RNA sequence: GACUCGUUCAUACUACAGUGGAUACACCAGAUCCCAUCAGAACUCUGAAGUUAAGCACUGUAAGGCUUGGCUAGUACUGAGGUGGGAGACCGCUCGGGAACACCAGGUGAUGAGUCAG
RNA sequence: GGGUAAUUGGCGCAGUUGGUUAGCGCGCGGGUCUCAUAAUCCCGAGGUCGUGAGUUCGAUCCUCACAUUACCCA
RNA sequence: GCAGAUGUCCAAAGACAAGCUCAAAGAGAACAGAAAUCUCUUGUAGACUAAAAGGGGAAAAGCUUGUUUGAUUUCUAUUUUCAGAACAAGUAGAAAACGUGAAAGCGUGGCCUAUCGAUCCUUUAUAUUUGCAAAAUGACGUAAAUUACUUACUACUGUGCAUAUAGAGGUGUCUGAAAAGUUACCACAGGGAUAACUGGCUUGUGGCUGCCAAGCGCUCCUAGCGACGUAGCUUUUUGAU
RNA sequence: AUCCGACUGUUUAAUUAAAACAUAGCAUUGUGAAAAGCCACAACUGGUAUUAACACAAUGUGAUUUCUGCCCAGUGCUUUGAAUGUCAACUUGAUGAAAUUCAAUCAAGCGCAGGUAAACGGCGGGAGUAACUAUGACUCUCUUAAGGUAGCCAAAUGCCUC
RNA sequence: CCUAUUAGCUGGUUAUUUUCGAAAGAUCUCUCAGGAUCGCUGGAGUUGAUUAAUAUAAUUUUACCAGGUAGAGAUAAUGAUUAGAGGACAGGGCCUUGACCUAUUCUCAAACUCCCAAUAGGUAAAAAGGGCGAAAUAACUCAAUUUGUAUUUCACUCAUAUUAAAUAAAAUAACUCCAAGUGGGCCAUUUUUGGUAAGCAGAACUGGCGAUGAGGGAUGCUCCUAACGCUUGGAUAAGGUGCCUAAAUAUUCGCUCAUGAGAUCCCAUAAAAGGUGUUGGUUCAUAUGAACUAGCCCUGAAAAUGGAUGGCGCUAAAGCGGA
RNA sequence: ACGGACCAAGGAGUCUAGCAAAUGUGCAAGUGUAUAUGAUUCUUUAAACAUUUUAUACGCAUAAUUAAUGUAAUAUGUCCAUUGUAGAUUUGUGGUGCCCCACUUUGCAUACAAUACCGGUAAGCAA
């Protein structure tokens, strides 16, 4: 009628049986809940460096066909 | 029955040592941190507010968000397999700039002027570190008046 | 649990500002014989089978909540707030 | 010779004593006005007759406390091994780590930014 | 949850009849005469289950208690 | 297992600011004494802080005053238990409108750790968001036109019911069935996972045997005994498992 | 000589033959009739009944002798009714465009007021006191609907108990 | 007849070899002889590494961090607790006593703390990066169209062939999919709770038994050595060398005589108290006395069929302590 | 602890529906000739063969989201095919042995992020 109600026997071999993992370290994170009305300035500045960038792109597909 | 309420088991672990109460110093107020730095965690009993929870007393981890008053940090925890990352929201009394990371800038910095100088005279320098080893021989001169002869005691 | 019978809050209907309350008590209101499920149940239990939905008996509370019911006094419409249950509570009474 | 804002947060604290007054810090002379009380004691406002008595600074005391070193002591405890001893309770050996009270001795601070006066 | 009745002085009961808004028996303290008991007549005090009205009341929703009969899908 | 507590309480015991300093002791003052009010001197908290216990707190988190209602509407990153699922209780923030303070600031209930609840059903709130299967219901409203089945414009259109979103009514067996007994007339599937004998380990209790010497024995510790203590043996008692 | 049952009678076919069942005697209850009492049937119809209170039907106890105490608060059964609270459908009014909504009205039953124990059942504690002790006729005090009467007893009924 | 009604429960379940190989924990449950879900296992398939590198690690080193258990303390705080010493409310008529104060004194704590280990934990040790100088973007921030802060470009430069400390049959890696069995456990050394205890009940870290045979312990699921394809040689471990029984009646030192000797982990019982048995040793007293100490032996020492160092037996050991 | 005195024969994860994963095959923005009908099909043949003499049977897919009236995926400056970090293959030079390195060129699959747009809900403004 009475029996076994607690015991950890056992459960760290099994553990190790399939090592430890680790997190898998990405480089990018999303920003998701983070510090507003610093990303929201972070996007209008990387919105000006991709209209210069694109515009010297254009440009040089102008000229090279002259 | 159990009883596994928030704060339980911190009758040591949350008190002021001896001679040492009291909320902390003006200067506490002036560290500066950034994203990515390396901190420390440690409880400070005499503000409730921001209070980390008991199992995050004295682990070091990585700065992901920093606010008015406030600090994200990035900690490591095994749960029974396999090691979970903790997002841990904690208040500005209880951050510490870490220190574990000091001897490797000290020693970027070091060796930077000895690499510059190897380089100007075109030598070849080996700067990793060196596990202690075996030692020399040597030629120890002591006179005979010196030595002391000693035998095991008798008991009493 | 003493409360004032007058509060000056924020209103949230048709004037984003802070106003003039009026407060009392929220009462549960009487169930209506033509809802949709109590027709559906009236039609159950007619014929030939006896109880037909469940009936409770283990009651273990013996208090509820005390829902507030709040009211602008600019714009007339109301909304609700509640509170911690309790065992007496008086509405606009002496100070202490 | 002095002052304001700080750091360390007792070597900086506590008790009893000795010394000091260019400028300066105080004690001090008052209550019309801002202000404040049962009470111009305190708080607030207006002054410049008097004094180092006190605050304050610097010293002393087989002073208490605090602080550093020696010693206590390889003592008390303890990680690994043993077909080790002993009826047991307990205790050595091999490869390693290692305290605390007490007691003795020396000390009682150092410092950042700015300013005034001869 | 629904319906009805009642809560007034030390006790028990009347007033619920809005331009008067409070009354009586047992009580309680003084004379009366009572072979030591007795019908006894004058008096003084004693209050409306609780907060607001096209109003001068006992007229309003509700809230506390008490009694009776009946009701029940979280 | 041990010593305990919870199903509450509070328009202030919630918010902010300022001023102040508590328990206790000694010595003094008309009635006044052990205990009444008043002055001084010491005082690191020996007081207080709703309630168990632990942690925190001295120009304060305690006491007293002044002004208040941040105990408010909406959303995110997350911690605890953990399957890293729901409730629940917390931490760090963002968009509004406010309170206090000269100001920096502080406030999303109680100095921190407990004080609570799914689907279905019902009930009140909100909305320039919708429906009731061939259509209409504010209203022939406004401007034209006529010889009427005329034309062009319009955010705002019957009763009742349904539906979206937010609180509430309760499950204490607290991840949540609507539920009284008896069988000495009894039935079935099983269990040595589990009781009522013997046997096995133990020996508290039961039984037997020792050690020391205060004292009893007229006198005399030990012929015969043996208090206060203390070491064993057995399984002819009864327990425990 | 004691216990039980009055007696003749009956019973668990195949583990119980009895102190168990029946019985005469005693007592209580319902009913005056084909619109009644008690019982059968799906309906239509039946049994008692070829009956009629010295009858039929429903229960307790158990020959003779001598007796059969107190309690109607609880639970049952039973009696009265527009003075009377609550308690359905139907009907009647009010309102509304209508569906709904609201109000009123002498059914029985419960409540209100009584009867009944040969109905189910029930039927107390603590102190003091008489010229040697002992006992307590007597007294005081809690207390119930009523407080175990006439009898009988270590009984087939008493733990302690050999 | 409906009917082969239903069963979370007993019983059964049919050829070979080869390869990999478990769980008896945990959350919820009218749940406790059941189930779902995570964990542990097999198969399938990509992406990688094959460059003595990097990713990686139940391990160290170097730098740094957190702790209140073993110990200690009682005169440091709290709570217990014995005894004297020295000082300035009662006691009959200038002293009992207990008070009060000041230095001492014997003894303590899972739910006490001034201090505080050994073990056990956590982060770091360089190229998708670090350093340095210029510019370009912004609705953010700032008194600042340069105050700062992210990002974007460009220039310069940081060991490497010994690899930014050591070591590594480290890529036998990482990830996704589909599924089985399991969810009654027990035992040993060490720590540890209840109980007089128990081959009793309840926990912790490792290793086992279950799921596993071989040599040894006479015998034995768990002790020691050691883990397993079919053979031929060689040399061992744990234990043994008088016979049973393969190998020493080996060598070289001491002790012991028992009219109930003794003979080694687990392991199969023995104590207090005594001895003028014998062997060593330490002190005090003119070569004798006394006290003490610890080795083997002896007394304490009583059960039921006839019996067990495994048996015989063994005393110039075939017993006990060494080489 | 239970079943088994002996021998021979028999004796237990199958069938159908519905879903998914894996793998083989065909075609591919499509795919599957349903019920039928036709034929110089008719022992076998209950098989096999065919499809109605700018071509609207039906299923699944090609578009989502909301209770719902409904609404519906860069946008016309360019048939172009959003942005970055790592990355297979290719292009040009040099180093040590077609391979591996140091630059250069291109940038699949995929992993991590950013941005734009569509349906619902908040907020602001609203004929
Ligand atoms: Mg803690
Ligand atoms: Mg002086
Ligand atoms: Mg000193
Ligand atoms: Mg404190
Ligand atoms: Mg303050
Ligand atoms: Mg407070
Ligand atoms: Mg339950
Ligand atoms: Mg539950
Ligand atoms: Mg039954
Ligand atoms: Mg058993
Ligand atoms: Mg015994
Ligand atoms: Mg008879
Ligand atoms: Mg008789
Ligand atoms: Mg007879
Ligand atoms: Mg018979
Ligand atoms: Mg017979
Ligand atoms: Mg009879
Ligand atoms: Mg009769
Ligand atoms: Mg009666
Ligand atoms: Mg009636
Ligand atoms: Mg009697
Ligand atoms: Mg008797
Ligand atoms: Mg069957
Ligand atoms: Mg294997
Ligand atoms: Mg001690
Ligand atoms: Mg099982
Ligand atoms: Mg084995
Ligand atoms: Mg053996
Ligand atoms: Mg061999
Ligand atoms: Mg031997
Ligand atoms: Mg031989
Ligand atoms: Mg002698
Ligand atoms: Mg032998
Ligand atoms: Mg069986
Ligand atoms: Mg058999
Ligand atoms: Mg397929
Ligand atoms: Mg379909
Ligand atoms: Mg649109
Ligand atoms: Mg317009
Ligand atoms: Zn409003």
């Amino acid at each position: 009628a009475k029996s076994k109600n607690h015991t950890n026997h056992n459960q760290n071999r099994k553990a190790h049986k399939n090592g430890i993992k680790k997190p898998k370290k990405h480089k990018f994170m999303s920003r998701k809940g983070l510090d507003p009305n610093f990303f929201r300035n972070q996007k209008y500045c990387l919105k000006g460096i991709q209209k210069k960038k694109k515009e010297l792109k254009l440009k040089a597909k102008q000229e090279k066909n002259n | 029955g159990k009883s596994r309420g928030k704060r339980s088991g911190t009758r040591y672990k949350f008190s002021k040592k001896f001679r040492k109460h009291g909320e902390c110093t003006a200067n506490k107020y002036l560290e500066k941190l950034n994203y990515g730095d390396y901190v420390d965690i440690v409880c400070d009993s005499t503000q409730q507010k921001g209070m980390p929870f008991n199992y995050y007393h004295g682990k070091t981890g990585k700065i992901f968000h920093i606010t008015k008053r406030g600090v994200g940090v990035l900690v490591n925890k095994r749960v029974k397999h396999r090691i979970e990352q903790k997002k841990v929201c904690v208040r500005i009394e209880h951050v510490r700039k870490s220190r574990c990371n000091e001897d490797f800038l000290l020693r970027k910095i070091k060796n930077a002027e000895l690499i510059k100088e190897a380089k100007l005279k075109n030598e070849h320098i080996n700067i990793k570190r060196k596990t202690e080893g075996p030692k020399p021989a040597a030629m120890i001169k002591v006179p005979p008046s010196k030595i002391i002869t000693i035998e095991p005691l008798p008991f009493y | 649990v003493n409360v004032p019978k007058t509060r000056k809050t924020y209103c949230s209907n048709k004037c984003k500002k802070h106003t003039m309350h009026k407060v009392s008590q929220y009462k549960k209101g009487k169930e209506r014989l033509s809802s949709l499920g109590r027709r559906r149940y009236d039609m159950k239990q007619k014929g030939f089978g006896g109880q037909t939905k469940p009936v409770f008996k283990k009651k273990a509370k013996t208090t509820k909540k005390i829902v507030l019911k709040l009211e602008c006094t600019k714009c007339k419409k109301k909304r609700f707030q509640t509170m911690k249950r309790c065992k007496t509570f008086e509405m606009g009474a002496d100070k202490k």
